[PDB]
């Protein structure tokens, strides 16, 4: 019997960034 | 908008080169563009084919009026991906910019958007291109069909991003683009010849444009045929225009542009010159002058190569069918690199011993786990694809699995090796050579008889047995390297001494080698089975190993004047040390 | 907003350009082309890409350039003012627009923009969607103006694939390290500024020695930049280090010390006094490791050649493979090697790096993942410690992909990770080990009288290791089995290791010579090497002493004696307390 082959699974990375505000006056 | 440049407006005011040829390929675009649904053309071609020229040239027909009535008012805009992604600094800000341009174009009817390098924006995952997930903002317009888009994707990316994604494939019509014929290439340059001539103010010769394309594609071996010709022509005009301080040569010659190709190709001008027949005529004289020994073996190889380059026989078949067979250490490997260096072709070394396991055979066609990595492809296929003019050196071919031999039989018959990815490789211009260190064991085998003086001297018979009869029929002639003579070994020893002397010159230390010393090195460094292979180690241990001990501490630290001698009674090398 | 390089040349702000005659010919040739008329001077840090662009203007004024370029004037973009000066919207557009009209209408005018990578990633105050790159894009395509750029190798590839329109317009120009003769000449031209700032004088020999000492020891930076750092620092040292004497002149002994500090090498290395260390390294290994005199000689001899200079500079210090039976201390000699030389020891167990995905961590992780910031373990380790020992134990267990990395190291001598940070292996020694040779015939020969039917050596190593990789190795130092005579010396050191352990408990161990012989013959196993001696010392000496140390007279500490009885052939332990 031929040897088995394993397949890896790569997870993508994406994140959300907050936003600070600066009033003019 | 500012992001996109109106090709029709640009063509109206000039500045766009005319399109020569590509009628069959260009007409396909007009066909799909007029469709009611699935009217988004896709230009799948390799780099340099001129995918952008086909789009720019298409707009020229619209303004000129050589298009149907529906395509009269049509306007083509080229999207600038760099403008959108630049300055975003926020994943999603780029998407907002695309919507504004899309809304403006959607309002106006009969609008096209030439998205150059579309693969960069719609890459599946993390990419080194657009790095934006434009799949979200590409399928809606493609599905809606309000505005049609032209994509200049590459063959590689198309097989992965477009094929895997059903939405992209179902809303795109592939338009295969191939390199133009050699006869068509010169016609393209002839049409564009006045534009470059008017700029440089020089007139190119008809023979130069024809010869430039032949040597450009062969010697450069970097880009595709259309880009090379336009580049060398522009490069040649600039060089001759400013070569002399005051003098100038309005005319051009073949020898003049040849020097330009040498710089971009990093090859001497002599080899770059179109003198293949001259080098082929004196091929034996060059190899015999560069390397010594195996004169009979070298001469036979030159006659056979001349038969293939004559043009007779089937062109699809491979040019190189040579099976080297002799003891290693006699320069068998050196002729393969010297031949490539003289002809100018590259050198690709593939050791069969590594490709021994049955699973390892698959690597040549494709990597086992390389599902994401389809760019590399098979190890053998990629090298041939990138380098179509290069020698293939196979070592220890006798010790390979049976399935490996069949892979060589296929290329020897059809001349084309397929790839799992789908790339088509041609061995028509690739010379194939393989070496086998077989029969040396049979010759060196000690006879079982009582006298033990039995000599075989029939190693050629063993070569035919280790290989199947089918393989023998494909190869036209096999090369055999005769055993070297003791006198020839003396020249090999001097080669290592010269390299050592050059290395010592940087420190100001001389090295003197006696004639008797060379005899000891030759015998010690030459083996019947391994040939000159031990010479590297024997020279190092005898000469370099003690030298370093004294060079580190002793008289030899400064002054040099090294001397070597050997005692006659014990036959041992003694090196005198002088300050 | 801009500066006229041509006018600066007349005043003399830019020093005379030395060398780079071939590069200039390539730049002017592609510049006059109908298309691709924008040369790009891709180079590394400090090579002088900007200096070449500034040097061209000097040639324009002097007239060395072909008459095609005569009457031309080079300008420079004010990168600082455009990036931050025009913060408000509108001002950036109107001010830059004026430059476009000034650039056009004069074909002889050619712009220059150092660090052209910056304009690709432009900044917008209110996301006006207008940047310097888009404003110049139509002009460059039409060809009415010509520009010159400058960027890094790793940065050049980053923008080449991302943007193809800009890449098409620009022509790549490769830059190389200038010759040593070229480097000393420029330092002379820049000598008035550095020498006047520190109020010192640099000797002619110091300039030549500085460039030579830098490339020999300092390999992280580049020769042109290296010379400026060692020269600027050398003058500074003479200003503050000799506070008592305040030596005005600069000697050759001065700069060599600065190179050692910058290169992080032990003092006197530049003096070459360290030759003594390599001269006597052999003896230290012989006492530490017994029965491997032949193996130590091959390893020691090869190391001398590297430092001596009888070898390829690009090639690393050494590349050896240790193979043999278990317990020969093939890995112990690697550890002690670092202690003798004093360089740090980098240990990379290959058992962990066995899978294809795991081997990737050696050269770095792919981008766009949580492990991108980690980088390359092997590259980071060698970069932090240029002079160190790289130990690859049990290489056979690793995946064959790792060999591809080693093949490059032994050939070129440099390794670059995915991020683009190059790593040098010139001063690092490669010492790998394998346990393939452990296999042997356990069963003895068949017959009344046994025979030494030992299996051949290196046959199995040829099939496991590829030929090209095997040939690249400098020397495969084999390790022989430990003979009965050698075991006597091994036991002696084990008692010392045990005595130091007892020193912390106040117990002095004294073992008779006869007792040592009994322990040696009791556990002497050729296949197991030296490991059985540890178990013999453990079972016979550590076990009884441990019982007394916990519950016995040795709780406080005291002397002990070990001697075998001839009648019983068994060790006898006496405790005095
Ligand atoms: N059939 C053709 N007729 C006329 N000109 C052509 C033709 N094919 C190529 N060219 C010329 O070659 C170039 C093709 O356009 P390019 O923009 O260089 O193509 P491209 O495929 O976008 O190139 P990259 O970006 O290097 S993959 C232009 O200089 C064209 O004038
Ligand atoms: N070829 C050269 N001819 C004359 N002077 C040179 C040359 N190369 C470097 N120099 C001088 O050496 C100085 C130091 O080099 P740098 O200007 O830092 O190089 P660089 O490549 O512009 O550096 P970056 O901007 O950090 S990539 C230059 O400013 C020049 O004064
Ligand atoms: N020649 C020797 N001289 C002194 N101690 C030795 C010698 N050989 C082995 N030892 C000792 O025995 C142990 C050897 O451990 P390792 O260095 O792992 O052995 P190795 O033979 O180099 O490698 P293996 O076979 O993979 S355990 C250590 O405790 C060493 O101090
Ligand atoms: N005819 C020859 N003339 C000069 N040197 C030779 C000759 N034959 C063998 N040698 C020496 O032996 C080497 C054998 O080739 P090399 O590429 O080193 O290894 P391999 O034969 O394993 O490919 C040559 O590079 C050279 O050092
Ligand atoms: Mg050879
Ligand atoms: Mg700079
Ligand atoms: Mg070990």
């Amino acid at each position: 019997g031929k040897t088995n082959d394993w397949l890896d699974f790569d997870q993508l990375a994406e994140e959300k960034v907050r936003d600070a505000l600066k009033p003019p006056s | 908008e500012n992001f996109t440049t109106n090709l029709n407006q640009l063509a109206r005011v000039g500045g766009i080169d005319p399109l020569i040829g590509r009628e069959k390929e260009l007409e396909r675009a007009i066909q799909v563009l007029c469709r009611r649904r699935k009217n988004n053309p896709l230009l799948v071609g390799e780099s340099g084919v001129g995918k952008t020229a086909i789009a720019e040239g298409l707009a020229w027909r619209i303004v000129q009026g050589d298009v149907p009535e529906v395509m009269a008012d049509c306007t083509i805009y080229s999207l600038d991906i760099g403008s959108l992604l630049a300055g975003t600094k926020y994943r999603g800000d780029f998407e907002k910019r695309f919507k504004a341009l899309l809304k403006q174009l959607e309002q106006d009817t009969n609008s096209i958007l030439f998205i150059d390098e579309i693969h960069t924006i719609i890459g599946a995952g993390a990419a080194s291109g657009g790095q934006v997930d434009a799949a979200n903002l590409i399928k809606p317009l493609l599905s809606s069909g309000k505005i049609r888009v032209i994509g200049s994707t590459t063959y590689q990316e198309f097989s992965n991003i477009f094929e895997k994604d059903r939405a992209l494939a179902r809303r795109f019509q592939k338009i295969d683009i191939t390199e133009p014929s050699i006869e068509e290439t010169v016609q393209i340059i002839n049409g564009l010849k006045p534009k470059y001539e008017a700029h440089h103010d020089v007139r190119y010769t008809a023979k130069a444009v024809r010869a430039a394309v032949e040597l450009a594609v062969k010697y450069i071996n970097d880009r595709h045929l259309p880009d090379k010709a336009i580049d060398v022509i522009d490069e040649a005009g600039a060089r001759a225009r400013l070569m002399p301080v005051s003098k100038r040569k309005k005319t051009v010659n073949v020898a003049d542009i040849e020097s330009v190709v040498a710089r971009i190709a990093r090859i001497p001008e002599k080899s770059v010159s179109q003198s293949d027949r001259d080098t082929l005529k004196n091929l034996g004289d060059r190899l015999k002058m560069l390397v010594f020994g195996q004169d009979k073996a070298i001469e036979a190889l030159t006659e056979a190569i001349k038969m293939a380059r004559a043009g007779l026989g089937h062109e699809h078949k491979p040019v190189g069918s040579f099976l080297f067979a002799g003891p290693t250490g006699v320069g068998k490997t050196e002729v393969t690199v010297q031949l490539s260096k003289a002809l100018g072709i590259e050198l690709l070394r593939f050791d069969m011993s590594e490709y021994m396991e049955r699973h390892t055979v698959s690597r040549l066609i494709g990597a086992p786990p390389g599902y994401v990595g389809f760019d590399q492809g098979g190890l053998l296929t990629d090298a041939v694809i990138k380098h179509p003019h290069a020698v293939l050196l196979l070592d220890e071919i006798e010790k390979a699995h049976p399935d490996v031999f069949n892979i060589l039989l296929q290329v020897m018959d059809n001349g084309t090796l397929t790839d799992n990815n789908g790339r088509k490789a041609d061995f028509r211009n690739v010379v194939l050579v393989m070496t086998t260190n077989a029969g040396v064991r049979e010759t060196e085998r000690k006879s079982i008889g009582l006298i033990h003086q039995d000599n075989s001297t029939d190693a050629m018979e063993e070569i035919k047995k280790i290989f199947t009869p089918e393989f023998r029929n494909r190869l036209d002639n096999i090369i055999w390297f005769d055993h070297l003579s003791t006198d020839v070994i003396h020249q090999v020893v001097d080669k290592f001494i010269v390299e050592l002397q050059v290395q010592l010159d940087q420190k100001g230390v001389s090295l003197e080698v006696s004639q008797e010393a060379r005899n000891w090195l030759a015998e010690k460094g030459y083996d019947r089975a391994m040939g000159a292979r031990p010479m590297a180690r024997v020279i190092q241990d005898n000469l370099k190993k003690p030298l370093a001990n004294e060079l580190l501490f002793g008289s030899l630290v400064d002054g040099g004047q090294v001397t070597v001698a050997l005692d006659k009674e014990k036959n041992e090398l003694t090196y005198g040390f002088q300050s």
